[PDB]
C-alpha cells in the first residue's frame, strides 16, 4: 500500500543519486489461546501501517510549510548556498549515493529546513 | 543487495538496552536474602 | 574453635545505658554469626538480636525494635550492646553466642540458624 | 511472631525408665527442630539439631529421630548428673524470629 512508499521492499538502491529519480515514479484451527496470542501479533502489524499513514500525513504537511504538497519531486525558489560544505556538482553526481547523502548534510539538513521554510511566508500578503 | 552500513558493536545502544532489561530481570526474578548497596556520594 | 577475650561486666546503675562487650580473638573473626540471647532470672531464653559479622546486617525481634542496635567493628574484630531506656526488670544474664558459618572471607557462607558457640555471659548484683 | 509450647511442663519420672521429649510446633517440625541442655548457672549447650543431627563433642547416648508431627529421642543410659533443662527451638523463617520454648525440669524421686 502507501506504506511501501517507507519500507516494505527489498531496494538494492546503491545507484546513483541523480539516476534514482527514476525509480521514484515507479515507486487455521480455532483454538482459543492461538487466538489469544495472535491478536497482539496482529495489533503489532496494525500499529505499523497506521504509523505509516500518519507518517506520510505528517510528511505532506510539513511539505504544505515548505509550499510544495502531494508533490514528489519540487523546484523551491532557493539556490543552493555553498556555505555547507563547499563541493561541486561533479563530486555530487558521481561519488555520491542517496543512502550516502545524508552523511554530509545531516548536520545542514536543520538550517536548510528552517530557510526553506522561511522563504515562503511573505508571499501571501505581498 | 549494493548496499554498505556502518556497523558497529562497539557503540551499539541495543546492547544497553538489553543490559536494562537482564538487569529487570533479575531484580524480579531473584530474590537475595540480605542486600547491600552502597550508594556513595 | 572460637577463644573468646570478651570484657567484664561494667554494668552502670539503673537509669542509664550499657554497653555489653563480645570480643573474640586467637583465630578468624569474621566467619562466625553471632546471636544475643536474654535470660531472665528462673525464665526460658529469649532470643534478642543477629549480626551477621562477613555483612554487618542486624536482626531484631518485632518489639524491642528501636529499643536496641548491635553494633560491631573488624579492626578490633568485636560485637558490641546498646540499651537506651533501661528498666529494672530487663536485669538479665546475657549471652553473645557464636556458630561457625564456613569460609566467609573466600565467600562460602552456612548461615545455619542453631547455636552451638556461646560466651561466657554476663553476672550480676543486686542490692538495696 | 509464632511461638511454641512443650507439654508436660516437667516430666516426674524416676531414672531407669525411657523417657521421651517432643516440642510441638503449628508448622512443620520435620527438619528443623533444635534441642538444648543448659544446667542451672552455666550457659546452654546443644544436643540435637537439625532433629536429626548431633552436636559435637556430646555423648552417643542423646538422639533425635522421628517422622512429621512426632519426634522421639532414645536413651540408653541415664545419667543422675544429665538432669537438667530440655529446650526446643524452632528458626523456619525469615527474616531470622527465633522464640525459644519454656524448659522442662527432670528430678530425682528424692525421699
Ligand atoms: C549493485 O549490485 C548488484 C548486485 O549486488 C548489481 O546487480 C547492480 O548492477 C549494482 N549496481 C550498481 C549501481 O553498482
Amino acid at each position: 500500500g502507501i506504506g511501501a512508499v517507507f519500507l516494505g521492499f527489498l531496494g538494492a538502491a546503491g545507484s546513483t543519486m541523480g539516476a534514482a529519480s527514476m525509480t521514484l515514479t515507479v515507486q487455521a484451527p480455532e483454538a482459543q489461546q492461538h487466538l489469544l496470542k495472535l491478536t497482539v501479533w496482529g495489533i503489532k502489524q496494525l500499529q505499523a501501517r497506521v504509523l505509516a499513514v500518519e507518517r506520510y500525513l505528517r510528511d505532506q504537511q510539513l511539505l504544505g510549510i515548505w509550499g510544495c504538497s502531494g508533490k514528489l519531486i519540487c523546484c523551491t525558489n532557493v539556490p543552493w548556498n555553498s556555505s555547507w560544505s563547499n563541493r561541486n556538482l561533479s563530486e555530487i553526481w558521481d561519488n555520491m549515493t542517496w543512502l550516502q547523502w545524508d552523511k554530509e548534510i545531516s548536520n545542514y539538513t536543520q538550517i536548510i529546513y528552517g530557510l526553506l521554510e522561511e522563504s515562503q511566508n511573505q508571499q501571501e500578503k505581498n | 543487495e549494493n548496499v554498505t552500513e556502518e556497523f558497529n558493536m562497539w557503540k551499539n545502544n541495543m546492547v544497553e538496552q538489553m543490559h536494562t532489561d537482564i538487569i529487570s530481570l533479575w531484580d524480579q526474578s531473584l530474590k537475595p536474602c540480605v542486600k547491600l548497596t552502597p550508594l556513595c556520594v | 574453635e572460637v577463644q573468646l577475650v570478651e570484657s567484664g561486666a561494667e554494668v552502670k546503675k539503673p537509669g542509664s545505658s550499657v554497653k555489653v562487650s563480645c570480643k573474640a580473638s586467637g583465630d578468624t573473626f569474621i566467619r562466625y554469626s553471632f546471636t544475643w540471647v536474654r535470660q531472665a532470672p528462673g525464665q526460658g531464653l529469649e532470643w534478642m538480636g543477629r549480626i551477621i559479622t562477613i555483612l554487618d546486617v542486624a536482626h531484631y525481634a518485632p518489639h524491642l525494635q528501636g529499643r536496641v542496635t548491635i553494633t560491631a567493628d573488624k579492626s578490633t574484630s568485636t560485637v558490641y550492646l546498646e540499651l537506651r531506656n533501661l528498666r529494672s526488670d530487663d536485669t538479665a544474664v546475657y549471652f553473645c553466642a557464636g556458630v561457625y558459618e564456613g569460609e566467609a572471607d573466600e565467600g562460602e557462607y552456612d548461615n545455619n540458624g542453631f547455636l552451638k558457640h556461646w560466651g561466657q555471659g554476663t553476672l550480676v548484683t543486686v542490692s538495696s | 511472631d509464632i511461638v511454641m509450647t512443650q507439654s508436660p511442663a516437667t516430666l516426674s519420672v524416676s531414672p531407669g525408665e525411657r523417657a521421651t521429649l517432643s516440642c510441638r510446633a503449628s508448622e512443620s517440625v520435620s527438619s528443623d527442630l533444635a534441642w538444648y541442655q543448659q544446667k542451672p548457672g552455666q550457659a546452654p549447650r546443644l544436643l540435637i539439631y537439625g532433629a536429626s543431627t548431633r552436636a559435637t563433642g556430646v555423648p552417643a547416648r542423646f538422639s533425635g529421630s522421628g517422622s512429621g508431627a512426632e519426634f522421639t529421642l532414645t536413651i540408653s543410659s541415664l545419667q543422675s548428673e544429665d538432669f537438667a533443662v530440655y529446650y526446643c527451638q524452632q528458626y523456619n523463617n525469615w527474616p531470622p524470629r527465633y522464640t525459644f520454648g519454656q524448659g522442662t525440669r527432670l528430678e530425682i524421686k528424692r525421699t
